[PDB]
């Protein structure tokens, strides 16, 4: 699946990976995707979170409370967590009904709500940012 | 990979 990514969604990836080990996490969770999306920065993901107002220290900040810092480093590759792989699967059906042969970061974020019920999810609603708002403005920034 | 015993070449794990 990963041959289909563009180069900034694969970096989204590798980005969520690095995220989950300076917390000492175990898994990549879909915060560690959504952590991911703003460390890429660039991308229309990165662009429509930022527009929400939804920021790396926001997401950071929620993760600590909700999962925690683990005490000791995992190795250097982290498998996905159940929900994590669902999120990049939808992101493929979300590009192919948008007619893409390609995931970008926008259909990793769009993928991300539609799944809509793990970490991630959890944490854009605390830090108030509703998944139809998200989706929207996705949509917004490729039209 | 998308799976757990060893590592992808760049995210995750795989297994046999």
């Amino acid at each position: 699946m990963f041959e289909r990514f563009t180069d900034r969604a694969r970096r989204v990836v590798v980005l969520a990976q690095e995220e989950a080990k300076m917390l000492n996490h175990n898994y990549i969770g879909t915060e560690h995707i959504l952590l991911g999306l703003i460390h890429e920065g660039e991308g229309v993901a990165a662009k429509s979170l930022e527009s929400l107002g939804i920021s790396l220290e926001g997401v950071r900040s929620q993760v600590e409370e909700i999962i925690g810092q683990g005490q000791q480093a995992p190795s250097g590759h982290i498998p996905f967590t159940p929900r994590a792989k669902k999120v990049l699967e939808l992101s493929l059906r979300e590009a192919l009904q948008l007619g893409h042969n390609y995931i970008g970061t926008e259909h990793i974020l769009l993928g991300l709500i539609r799944e809509g019920e793990g970490v991630a999810a959890q944490v854009l609603v605390k830090l108030g940012a509703e998944l139809t708002r998200v989706r929207q403005q996705v949509i917004q920034l490729l039209s | 990979g998308l799976r757990r015993l060893f590592a992808d070449q760049a995210v995750g794990r795989r297994n046999i």
